[PDB]
């Protein structure tokens, strides 16, 4: 572990070199504490009450959990005033 | 001894197809039912690869063979690689935390989460058959399941993207097709379809291009190649955030596993003709997908292309014959998994916030979702290459398997390493210009009368699952390293002589 | 957002690349930055505990049985190390204990955020999943606005 | 042969007609493709020294469920010293070239036999080993310094 | 038919002289899911219609867009299943092409009538060879040759006119430009709005074959100063002009927002005047029997703008003498304060 | 603050301790002509600042040569090119950065538009040409 | 000392992470700790007044985590990997005030900045790896001394390959093409102004060539090209300042300065006046830099916060009266800047001046040129905010305190 290396420039070294590793089964048990982990997260901030996706911002307007529904909301909307407008038309405005 | 792999790949479908009508019309059964079903195909992947996987031997583990149509010669191969398990753990995370993040999901919940499960089990299928049909089986068996949580579930133009992909992908897997016919018919006398009966043959070079042009196009698509990869930015920047964190996920890396798989260890005197131009190839695409990226007003493509760039890496490591450069293409595979994964959650969930796409909108929102911006910025860094984060020793790795490369000489080295890590500086360009665009600033508009709501604990734990690994792996490479390493000798082994 | 009429366009596409903020003229520092807010004296106590526990209280939906497990089972497998090493019995007791968290997560609260968009229209607490088995009603047909008010 | 990039057979580096092979064949530690840089003979010199007090203070490594990193780090290190050496002998003084093979001769089978028990998982043959094979790397040290 | 596409251009005015025409199709067949393939500031006059349906964005004016912009939208008109297209887009080949690309039972458009429509003829059902290149520069009508084939003696009349231009507003436009002009001095009955200022914006919906269309602010100063005051609101297309506007005919002049030509109409229902300039303004005022002037830069563009005006008895068309807009600012004030009041 | 004044503190108890530091740099590791000569030109860029800067009423110059000093330079044309030329260098900031906004991230920029040009028009151009031609071939074959 | 552990071993790998402790060393740990705890304690009550403000400590604890492992570094690799996260703590730190979009384009441009200086950085270690197959201090300088006497390696492509590992340097140290990060840096917070320079992250520029010297003595062009960028922004930094009515970018601009001061006396060889020079200057530019943030927050209850006013130093004015600690440490700053003899630091710049005028003709009159004009500008930032009336509350230009007076 212990190394005196001479160099002419500037001064002597103590390199020491602790060569180690984790070892293959500590690995094994770090993949396997860490997918516990993602179980345990997954199930119990699962259960979290999530605020965004549960209030009348979200799930009010559209919020089926797409992307689309802005798009085919702000759409449809649209024809859902022109169908209106037409149904006022047929009584008179 | 028993059947392991059979029992992991077909457990989602055959848990999913337990919702045939099951009559709850909530979201809240079948997203507790799939999440549930995805957690314990998870533990069932860990315990056979913690307890019954030795990751020392380079050979296939686990193995299975049964007789499924006999004349194609096609069997039920299963099997796990070094170069393999690391994919098929990722398959397990990334999309487990996919059906996490559609928890919110309530359309028709039952189809997208049994679709979700669809991919689950196909994904695994593909990473983990030593049978070339059945790679192709499970190649094109994600390919409805996807199409169909792509074209109901996310994205403006999610029809033109769906097609756009399916056909793609599609005029890619019949080259795959092309190529698995020509290998198990003219491949040799006894015709055989079995990987590991098939990895020790001649294939003549004037017949092994042959193959691996009929591979490589198949896999150009999947690992975008940057003359074929034009259904990515389509495809993902309009996708829903829990199929675009497997789309870039895994699904990119299929194809960058199988450019080991079918091409590295399969026709490696082709590869070593064809490997120099995919070189070429890499480079440029690292350098066009990081100046595209710029170019993306919108948020999501920015994204996508950022994983066409962060593929060139993938595609360098195969490139490069040497330990390092394929070591390091394995481990950009699960870094960028990673990374790509919570990347395009992030930008899925800050458009479920702000509802606005384009980068020229959405000034300063920082303020408004701070947990967001950091989780944003903390992957922003990890897509850098920044130490301490797994992006920078892949992209690091990589560079030494250049510079360490007997393939290159200085003349090309230098070019190529050049080229390589002005990606490096292109790459801040784009993902600060998101960052200083998307969060930086302040809009006057929005003072208090918005108020969004910030990230909720579900997808801060998402973010957070998905950093973890990345500062792991940046700060000890060797969780993804250790269990290749050997295989990739075994790879290397077929090159040298 | 909503945008019941039409938005109007900015005939100003202030540019591809320079964000969207305000500029330096019209920037008052410190109040929007936060660089000379927070005086202090509007603070508050909770020094550390009252407060994460009143974070915890915020986001939760576990009652007293599922939640005590879920705080008992990661000091379990923290503890399947460093204590013994089982082996095979972790993973079927966590895989236990994902099977009874599912089983206990059909609540008998539904929580209407739960449904389809489409049920959003009123009144929908009438609407009674909570306790009525084989519910038997035909509004997921998603066509026509039927009068469900019975 | 067309300038950047050889291709075809990818050669191995040459064994320049030294007998520090084992004579059953070439060698069985040798990696496959590594990068030794071709420094000079003080760099060689130098290097060997750094590469056995690496298999040197691999001690700590040794341990039950590590072999395979043992290996690893030994068959590197290994033809590290494999391919200095040669190039070592192959540009020696012709006086101290055979005492130079044949210790060359006598730490590779050293590391042979450390590979096989290594390789086999064979944890108390391989500190059995490791013992003169510390003997032979604080050899070399005390040789190249 | 039952579902008709529309791929029409121009813009603000284009777009809404097309309301005719939509209602002659609806009035031609009993059930026609309308759809419209405009241009953006087109979309917008599409909430005045409740005879339409999607009313999507493309500006089929780009000639080179995006292939993934064509092929999503080529890819949507095959989807949505048409059995009429009806372009007036004014192109022959090529565009000619994309609407043989829809599977369409009867592809109508307009066609060039230089060579650019060179096999026009092999992919459409109707030719309707035009005038100008420019075709809004036609006037008001723009639409006599799509207008007399829709609806040709078959069975039945024609009939292509429905009391020209029912526009219609909702009511929550109605609500939020009524909060816009109320939070300006003007009350719900006596005001009068403007929409002539000098800008430089898409906003002021002009025309595609107009240039010299809206007047000057000084010479409009001296037009609403020799006009006692009705409370005129000023309709600005910008905000840039707010602060003009203000600068050139006073602090005291009420100015109103309006970019939105359907928030434009629900303040012209709620107005009881108007001294509009060649705008998609004098169009809405005719509309909904308002009281109009409507400035105009020569008596031929206004007679092609506005030919009915011998029809609603209450829109004395005023033009200039030369060109360039230069016109008397003398009895157009004589002739508002007869008609306004 | 005291808290404020503490570090700075410090760092001038530093400062002046660092002015001292038989010597250590071969362990850790013309004498006063030079030194007059640079204290002489740093003397001399001090005074230039202090005639210039320091007010008249505190200034310890003599007024005498004060006053003569703005009488050489009342006409400011000579000074009025040195002090404008300074002025530019200082807030063009040496044209430096003007240099590399212009070509070097605005050059990126382009390359960018250029770029993303090349990939959605002319090489989507051709994956999208694949579906636009075989829809006219159908349409076309569906009419002939 | 040279405690190395092993971070991979798999293939040529064989990483480590070890700490290279020499004199050098133990200079940049002091160098970083002390100035650290007292910015720390500066930032106490400078951001107590700041809405984010555990953050900041985050950023700046992460920021000294990470220039303790740069310096504490054995191989290249530990330098690369902490060189980068210098890079992201800057970006943070500078665009710590996210809600400013000056602020923004700052840290954009200083990460990207450190990323052009990274990029060079990152193809010179792996051209040494190429040249060497080193991945270690021990041995390169056991290696570069008897290198260049073979015949594969071409000078060429040795001094291609340092002077890219030293563009690395050119970005941190705010050299003369990649100099543009530090006069915008000021956008952030005046603590890491007196951090991110005048103290660890520059001096992490120094750092890096003072531990390669052993391997850039020995490769010929090379030193001329350090000494000619350091004598390029030593009048960059000098004709700069001249005139920058901001009070933090004339600091900048000046520490810009004085790491030109260094590199070339890098370029000279001196491998400890350098050293010294940069103690002296990191112990007086950071002074100088806190007595800016006080005079800063004296002047916002003048002038409210606005950089444009609370920095500006033309109506800064007259503080001698008012705040005469703040004085005498500013005073004490400025003047060690400047040279002066016995109560200020002239003797790093007199053994500068004594190692340089014996060299060359270029690099040594114009070095003292712009010593004068250091002297100039530096005293032109003390007077022009101490000495003097208040420039503010100017009863000639301040209207509003005479309508306030004469009641
Ligand atoms: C194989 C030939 C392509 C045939 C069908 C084909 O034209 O694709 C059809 C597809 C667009 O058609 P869709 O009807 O999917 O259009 C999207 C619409 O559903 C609404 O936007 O075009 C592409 O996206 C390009 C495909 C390139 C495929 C390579
Ligand atoms: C080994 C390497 C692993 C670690 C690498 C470090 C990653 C960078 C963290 C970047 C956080 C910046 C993102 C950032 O600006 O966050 C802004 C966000 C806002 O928090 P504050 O409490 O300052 O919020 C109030 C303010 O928004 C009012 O101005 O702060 C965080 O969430 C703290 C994160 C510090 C984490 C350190």
């Amino acid at each position: 572990a212990v190394m005196v290396q001479q160099i002419e420039g500037m001064r002597d070294i103590i390199t020491e070199k602790h060569v180690w590793h984790l070892s293959d089964k500590a690995i094994k048990n770090v993949y396997m504490f860490y997918i516990m982990f993602t179980c345990w997260g997954c199930l119990y901030f699962g259960s979290a009450k999530d605020p965004f996706y549960d209030s009348e911002e979200y799930r009010g307007d559209g919020g089926d959990g797409t992307g689309y529904w802005v798009y085919e909301t702000v759409c449809i909307s649209p024809f859902l005033i022109l169908l209106g407008k037409k149904e006022k038309n047929l009584e008179m405005h | 001894d028993f059947p392991w792999l059979t029992i992991i790949v077909v457990f989602p479908i055959s848990a999913g197809s337990l919702m045939l009508f099951l009559p709850h019309r909530g979201n809240k059964v079948n997203k507790w039912y799939t999440i549930c079903i995805c957690i314990l195909e998870l533990l069932l992947t860990t315990y056979a690869f913690c307890y019954n996987f030795k990751m020392d031997d380079p050979l296939i583990q686990l193995s299975e063979d049964y007789k499924w149509i006999d004349f194609f010669d096609f069997y039920w191969r299963m099997g796990i690689d070094g170069l393999s398990i690391g994919t098929i753990l990722l398959t397990g995370f990334i999309t487990t935390l996919a059906t996490l993040a559609a928890f919110p999901v309530t359309r028709d919940s039952r189809f997208f989460h049994f679709l979700m499960l669809a991919m689950y089990s196909g994904q695994i299928g593909s990473f983990s058959s030593r049978d070339l049909l059945l790679f192709f089986i499970m190649w094109e068996l994600e390919l409805i399941p996807v199409y169909l949580l792509l074209s109901m579930w996310g994205g403006k133009k999610r029809l033109y993207s769906a097609t756009k992909f399916i056909l793609y992908t599609a005029g890619s897997s019949i080259f795959l097709l092309i190529g698995v016919l020509g290998i198990s018919l003219y491949g040799s006398n006894e015709p055989t379809l079995n990987l590991e009966l098939l990895a020790n043959k001649s294939y003549p070079v004037t017949l092994e291009i042959l193959f691996y042009i009929g591979f490589l196009i198949a896999f150009a698509v999947k690992s975008p190649i940057i003359p074929l990869h034009t259904w990515l930015p389509d495809t993902h920047g309009e996708a829903h955030y829990s199929t675009c964190m497997l789309l870039a996920g895994i699904l990119l890396k299929m194809g960058a596993y199988g450019l080991v798989r079918i091409n590295m260890e399969l026709l490696p005197h082709a590869h070593s003709m064809f490997s120099p131009w995919l070189l070429v190839v890499g480079t440029i695409q690292i350098i066009y997908a990081a100046s595209t990226s710029p170019g993306q007003r919108n948020l999501k493509k920015r994204i996508a292309y950022s994983s066409v760039s962060h593929m060139g890496f993938i595609i360098i490591g195969i490139s490069s014959i040497t330990d390092p450069g394929l070591n390091g293409a394995i481990l950009q595979i699960i870094s960028h998994g990673f990374i790509g994964a919570a990347l395009f959650f992030l930008a899925g969930t800050s458009y479920d916030r702000i509802r606005l796409v384009y980068l020229d909108e959405m000034g300063g929102m920082a303020i408004s979702i701070p947990k967001i911006f950091t989780m944003f910025t903390i992957l922003s860094m990890a897509s850098l290459a920044l130490p301490g984060m797994s992006g920078f020793i892949a992209e690091f790795i990589v560079f030494f398997g250049i510079i360490t490369s007997q393939k290159y000489f200085l003349i090309s080295k230098i070019f190529i390493i050049f080229v390589m890590a002005i990606g490096m500086i292109l790459t801040p360009i784009y993902l600060l210009s998101m960052l200083r665009q998307m969060f930086y600033g302040y809009k006057l508009i929005n003072i208090k009368n918005f108020s969004f709501f910030d990230s909720g604990p579900r997808e801060l734990f998402l973010s957070i699952s998905i950093l973890l690994p990345i500062i792991g792996i940046g700060i000890y490479p060797d969780f993804v390293l250790s269990l290749a390493s050997d295989k990739v000798e075994s790879i290397l082994s077929n090159y040298f002589y | 957002g909503l945008s019941q009429i039409e938005p109007d366009i900015n005939e100003d596409p202030i540019g591809q690349f320079e964000t969207n903020s305000i500029e330096m003229e019209d920037f008052k520092y410190g109040y929007y930055d936060g660089a000379h807010t927070y005086y202090e004296g509007e603070v508050q106590k909770g020094t550390f505990w009252g407060a994460i526990a009143d974070d915890i209280a915020a986001v939760d939906q576990t009652n007293g049985f599922q939640g005590l497990i879920s705080c008992m089972f990661l000091p379990a497998i923290a503890l399947g190390m460093y204590f013994d090493a089982p082996g095979e019995y972790l993973f079927i007791g966590a895989a236990l204990f994902t099977v009874v968290f599912c089983i206990i997560e059909m609540d008998k609260p539904d929580q209407p955020h739960n449904f389809e968009p489409q049920i959003y229209k009123l009144e929908r607490g009438a609407r009674d999943k909570l306790i009525n088995d084989y519910n038997t009603m035909s509004i997921w047909d998603f066509n026509d606005k039927y009068g469900d008010v019975w | 042969d067309n300038g950047f990039w050889i291709d075809g057979p990818l050669p191995i580096p040459p064994i320049y007609n030294n007998i520090v092979n084992e004579k059953t064949g070439t060698r069985t530690f040798i990696k496959k493709g590594v990068y030794v840089a071709d420094i000079g003979t003080k760099g060689r010199m130098y290097r060997v020294k750094k590469n056995a007090f690496d298999l040197l203070a691999m001690e700590d490594l040794i341990g039950p469920d590590t072999l395979n990193y043992v290996k690893k780090y030994l068959r590197l290190k290994s033809t590290f010293l494999f391919y200095d050496f040669d190039n070592l002998i192959s540009a020696a003084a012709s006086e101290d070239k055979q005492p130079l093979t044949d210790l060359a001769n006598r730490l590779f089978d050293n590391f042979e036999k450390l590979e096989d028990a290594a390789k086999t998982k064979n944890l108390a043959e391989t500190e059995s080993c490791y013992k003169d094979t510390k003997f032979l790397l604080q050899e070399v040290m005390t040789r190249m310094a | 038919v039952r579902r008709c596409c529309c791929v029409i251009s121009g813009g603000v005015y284009e777009n809404l002289l097309f309301f005719p025409t939509i209602q002659l199709i609806k009035d031609r067949y009993p059930g026609v899911q309308v759809d419209i393939l405009t241009t953006e500031r087109g979309k917008q006059t599409y909430e005045l219609n409740k005879n339409v349906r999607w009313a999507n964005v493309y500006d089929p004016d780009d000639h080179w867009p995006e292939p993934a912009e064509y092929t999503d939208m080529i890819g949507l008109l095959k989807g949505r299943y048409y059995d009429m297209v009806l372009s007036t887009k004014l192109a022959g080949l090529g565009h000619a092409a994309f609407l043989f690309m829809t599977t369409a039972r009867d592809r109508v458009s307009y066609i060039y009538p230089n060579v650019n429509s060179a096999g026009a003829g092999l992919m459409l059902s109707e030719t309707f060879t035009a005038e100008n290149t420019n075709l809004s520069e036609l006037g008001y009508s723009m639409y006599t040759q799509m207008e007399d084939w829709l609806g040709r003696p078959f069975r039945s009349v024609p009939r292509t006119p429905l009391l020209p231009l029912r526009v219609s507003i909702s009511r929550k436009v109605k609500e939020v430009v009524a909060a816009k002009y109320r939070n300006a001095g003007a009350v719900t009955g006596k005001f009068i709005v403007i929409h002539g200022i000098e800008s430089d914006s898409k906003a002021s919906m002009q025309s595609k074959g107009d240039a010299d269309s809206l007047l000057s602010l000084e010479k409009w100063a001296k037009i609403i100063k020799g006009v006692r005051g009705f409370k005129p609101v000023f309709v600005i297309p910008h905000e840039k002009e707010r602060e003009n506007v203000e600068d050139f005919v006073g602090d005291d002049t009420s100015i109103v927002f309006i970019t939105t030509p359907g928030q434009l109409a629900a303040l012209i229902n709620d107005s009881a005047g108007v001294i509009a300039t060649n705008t998609a303004a004098i169009q809405l005022a005719n509309a909904r029997d308002k009281p109009c002037i409507g400035l105009f830069s020569s008596e031929e563009k206004g007679k092609l703008f506005v030919p009915y005006a011998e029809e609603k008895s209450n829109c004395v068309i005023i033009a200039s003498k030369t060109g360039k807009l230069a016109d008397i600012d003398i009895g157009t004030v004589k002739n508002a304060m007869q008609v306004f009041e | 603050d005291n808290t404020i004044l503490f570090p700075m503190l410090i760092l001038v108890l530093f400062t002046l301790f660092i002015g001292a530091i038989n010597q250590e740099g071969i362990d850790f590791d013309e004498f006063l002509r030079n030194a007059t000569f640079s204290v002489s030109i740093a003397f001399f860029g001090i005074f230039i600042a202090y005639c210039l800067y320091k007010p008249f009423y505190s200034s310890l110059l003599n007024l005498t040569l004060l006053n003569s000093f703005q009488k050489w330079n009342s006409k400011r044309i000579h000074w009025e090119k040195l002090i404008n030329f300074v002025y530019n260098w200082s807030y063009n900031r040496g044209y430096i950065d003007s240099f590399f906004k212009t070509s070097l991230i605005e050059s990126i920029r382009r390359l960018a538009k250029q770029t993303t040009f090349f990939d959605k028009r002319i090489i989507d151009g051709i994956t999208n040409g694949v579906g636009i031609t075989s829809f006219f071939v159908g349409e076309v074959t569906k009419y002939i | 000392h040279q405690n190395v552990w092993s971070w991979t071993i798999n293939n040529e790998f064989s990483f480590e992470f070890g700490y290279f402790i020499d004199p050098l060393t133990s200079i940049m740990s002091i160098l970083i700790t002390t100035v650290g705890i007292l910015v720390l304690i500066y930032s106490d009550n400078y951001m107590s007044h700041d809405q984010g403000y555990l953050r900041f400590f985050a950023y700046m604890g992460f920021f000294n985590t990470s220039m303790l492992g740069l310096v504490t570094s054995s191989n290249l690799i530990q330098v690369y990997f902490f060189w980068e996260l210098v890079g992201m703590c800057s970006y943070l730190l500078i665009g710590f005030w996210f809600t400013r979009p000056i602020a923004a384009n700052a840290c954009q441009k200083a990460f990207v900045t450190n990323r052009v200086g990274d990029f060079g950085l990152l193809l010179g270690i792996l051209g040494l790896y190429w040249i060497t197959g080193s991945f270690e201090f021990q041995d390169l300088f056991e290696i570069f001394n008897n290198l260049i006497l073979n015949n594969r390696v071409n000078l060429l492509f040795l001094t291609l390959c340092a002077f890219l590992l030293f563009v690395g340097p050119i970005a941190k140290s705010a050299q003369f093409p990649l100099h543009v990060w530090l006069p915008d840096a000021m956008e952030g917070p005046t603590p890491i102004s007196a951090l991110i320079h005048a103290a660890t992250m520059v001096a992490a520029g120094i750092f890096l060539v003072a531990r390669l010297l052993p391997l850039f003595i020995v490769i010929p062009s090379i030193m001329y090209i350090i000494s000619l960028i350091g004598i390029i922004t030593v009048l960059l930094g000098a004709t700069l300042a001249l005139a920058q009515k901001d009070i933090k970018r004339g600091l900048a601009y000046s520490t810009m300065s004085q790491l030109g001061y260094m590199m070339l006396a890098l370029g000279m060889g001196s491998y400890r006046s350098a050293l010294f020079h940069l103690i002296t200057h990191a112990y007086s530019k950071a002074l100088l830099f806190l007595g800016s943030g006080s005079i800063i927050h004296s002047m916002e209850a003048i002038v409210g916060y606005s950089p444009d006013k609370s920095q500006n130093m033309i109506l800064m004015g007259g503080l001698t009266k008012h705040v005469p600690i703040t004085k005498t440490a500013f005073l004490i700053g400025t003047l060690s800047l400047c040279g002066i003899p016995p109560l200020a630091c002239f003797w790093s710049k007199d053994e500068i001046l004594n190692d340089s005028l014996l060299f060359s003709p270029i690099f040594a009159i114009i070095a003292c040129s712009t010593a004068g004009l250091t002297a100039f500008y530096m005293f032109r930032i003390y007077l022009l905010t101490f000495e003097g009336h208040l420039n503010t509350y100017f009863l000639n230009y301040s209207g509003k305190k005479s309508g306030s007076f004469y009641s």
